[PDB]
RNA sequence: GAGCCGGUAGCGGGCGUGGAUCCCUGGAUGUCCGAAUGGGGGAACCCGGCCGGCGGGAACGCCGGUCACCGCGCUUUUGCGCGGGGGGAACCUGGGGAACUGAAACAUCUCAGUACCCAGAGGAGAGGAAAGAGAAAUCGACUCCCUGAGUAGCGGCGAGCGAAAGGGGACCAGCCUAAACCGUCCGGCUUGUCCGGGCGGGGUCGUGGGGCCCUCGGACACCGAAUCCCCAGCCUAGCCGAAGCUGUUGGGAAGCAGCGCCAGAGAGGGUGAAAGCCCCGUAGGCGAAAGGUGGGGGGAUAGGUGAGGGUACCCGAGUACCCCGUGGUUCGUGGAGCCAUGGGGGAAUCUGGGCGGACCACCGCCUAAGGCUAAGUACUCCGGGUGACCGAUAGCGCACCAGUACCGUGAGGGAAAGGUGAAAAGAACCCCGGGAGGGGAGUGAAAUAGAGCCUGAAACCGUGGGCUUACAAGCAGUCACGGCCCCGCAAGGGGUUGUGGCGUGCCUAUUGAAGCAUGAGCCGGCGACUCACGGUCGUGGGCGAGCUUAAGCCGUUGAGGCGGAGGCGUAGGGAAACCGAGUCCGAACAGGGCGCAAAGUCCGCGGCCGUGGACCCGAAACCGGG
RNA sequence: GGGGAUGACCCCAGGCGGUAGGGGAGCGUUCCCGAUGCCGAUGAAGGCCGACCCGCGAGGCGGCUGGAGGUAAGGGAAGUG
RNA sequence: GACCCGGUGAAAUUGAACUGGCCGUGAAGAUGCGGCCUACCCGUGGCAGGACGAAAAGACCCCGUGGAGCUUUACUGCAGC
């Protein structure tokens, strides 16, 4: 890690917990403000931007894999018909609703 | 401390300022 | 790197800082010539001109 | 730390916070070939002994395991139990060991102890405490840099080849062994007194050892390894980790605009178009191990050497030395030595014996004819960084189903092919059609972005228009004028041409060139006077005495500084002795060299020259291993 | 050569065909400076066309193209034409 | 076979070309230089003469103090005797 490349080699040919790594963002006002530390991956979120941008939405599939992730919000249609999710592109990701009725949740990042 | 560097600086800042070259002795 | 046909530098051959050089009268003597005396009278020095350069400069750095 | 069954996107089915996928290390399996070694053998396949389960052996019988080549010592016994080898891009040393080419031929020679082939050790080997050096009575490992010297000099003295002690620098360290003398003894001859070999004595550093007599004297000296846990370094992932939102043109914004913060981390990348504050597991910095490798550094382990005089002396080699015939060396047979040896002679053990280049006398130097010795220089398979390095015809030839595709019998040769998009949202359905492929519709920021699908120019083929075309030469054309057509820079040009004037292409190499001499069919990309060290003259400029090595230290940027062996000017004349602004010839005041400062010197850029493959490609051929 | 302010202007003299070849002076090309240098989604580049600048090798500029750059008013560098 | 039909659909050489005969000329055997004479625009089946036609950077030549095979009382050496 001291020039551009050895970033894409640990990142994702080292800990895919790395593109975690990447999973990495922040939130709404409350937790955020709060601190900083332990998140859940899977939480509520809004798109700050693309069209999208500023749009209301729930993260559903962490695919730190493609490396990015899910949301029910930005989401396409096909052409032959049928609605589905979008590619969405970590960049943007805000998260907010900090999913944790589940106790671990809170126990980690709120 | 660097942020009393700000101080300094605000004792005596211009764009030759901006030259600004460090020398200690 | 650099040298002289050390020879030449040899036999014959040496410069004055004038930036000139001499080799030996060489005219006949040392070899034939049961031939004479006034003409032995000829073997002091010879200073061939111009040519005294190709000679200098190959013999350059030294002498 | 919460997703995963790899590059395959797909289906069909599944695992995991009662720390899954995966990062690491340390595990078992580990089919068959390949030193192959159990035997054979066109490898990757076919053959053999014991244990092996006992296996179906339904009222009938296995694989599996395993197991043994040969060179190597030696506990010899009947030999049991060790080491080897097979690799390896380049690096090392030794074994062996060449033509071209330069000398403008070519026999010496140079290319070189170069290429190659070989054996072999390593991680580095090389080598390495002196029969040295040199000579100031001085120096002291071996190696590697600079310097010394392109000197001293080797030589059809022709091309060329060309050192070393000393100074500077990095590094630093030293130890044994036969070496019979002693004793120990074993085993012998055959008892003595002989050699013999396992033990110590010594087991030599700069000469002593041993053996005799008295002085001894009574504890800090560890190498190359041995040892501890040490920071054991690393081994991959370690983890923290500062700080803006609202507006807004936007298909998108991180951008314009408003105001807000960070900050020893305004290194860079990823973010739908360029952000310090959005992602970044980055620079700020802290971080961190139960495994696998050190120096340091600490200890004991510590091995291990470590004083006095005497005495008739016994104590590292089998050959030095010499003569012939070769080697290294700077030495090309030479006035020609030192070491190394081929072949014959065949010494001396301290007044021994080589040495200082023929030799002789005296001096000075060293102590051979055994062994080990980390570190200071080389090298790159591999990991990291960094680049006035490259951008797919350039970089390694190969940026990714390439040393493979393919000609080769074989040894061997050896391509070309990257990019759509922001992400597929990749194109349902409808339309002609055997289909591909074409039209609609939907994505859409565009799809004349549409799947070999970015930017996709030229060559060249097409489709529409303007003009122009059948008594006419020429590439070409270009000067004039006219007719018709367009006037987004209008009373002037645009394109086209009927006529008319004058008019032999272009490049090489040529006395001379349309050329019928050559060159070249078209367009696009590659493509040829450079670098390095010498030297040289020009000059820009820093002192005139001017100037720098190797190095040591300082280093986001990472900053240059300090180093004073040396080498070029400071007179030179000579062959030299040597003298000297004089100096050689000579014995004569006659000439040649010089004196005459006019002074350089370093660095920078530049015309050039020498060695370099060195303006570029171009053959026959000689040589090496296959 | 006669003054030149830096230009430049003027007079005359005074030529100015040119290969090997020798001397001066410019041009664009991808790089390193960003010598108290930064343009661009209302386009970086390259492309496609042109009756203002230069003696010129080139400039500028305007139009259409195309998706992302990269320039340097000045010196430095070279796999340059 | 050629020729006409339909299907298929290369190749060397090539600057470029809308390329006459003449008599002359030039480097000396010219379609494109001079004066002149015929001469309309295109094509396919043909005939060979010219385009010094193609193929090949003469192998016959000479030149480079070029190469490789063989020869003897050429030089020098090595082998083996």
């Amino acid at each position: 890690s001291k020039q551009p490349d050895k970033q894409r080699k640990s990142q994702r040919r080292a800990p895919l917990h790395e593109r975690h790594k990447q999973v990495r963002a922040t939130l709404s006002a409350d937790l955020r403000e709060e601190y900083g530390v332990r998140v859940n991956a899977g939480d509520t979120v809004e798109v700050l931007r693309g069209d999208f941008a500023g749009e209301e939405g729930e993260v559903i599939n962490v695919d730190l894999d493609k490396a990015v992730i899910h949301v029910e919000d930005v989401t396409l249609e096909k052409t032959d018909g049928e609605e589905v999710p979008r590619p969405l592109d970590t960049s943007n990701v805000r998260v907010t609703d900090l999913d944790l009725e589940d106790e671990k949740r809170e126990a980690r990042l709120e | 401390k660097t942020q009393e560097v700000v101080s300094l600086l605000e004792a005596l800042d211009v764009h030759a300022d901006i030259d600004r070259l460090f020398v200690t002795s | 790197p650099k040298m002289k046909t050390h020879k030449m530098a040899k036999r014959r051959i040496k410069i004055t800082g004038t930036g000139k050089v001499m080799a030996f009268k060489s005219g006949k003597r040392h070899q034939n010539t049961g031939k004479s005396g006034d003409e032995i009278r000829g073997k002091g020095k010879g200073f061939v001109l111009a040519k005294a350069e190709w000679a200098r400069m190959k013999l350059m750095l030294p002498r």
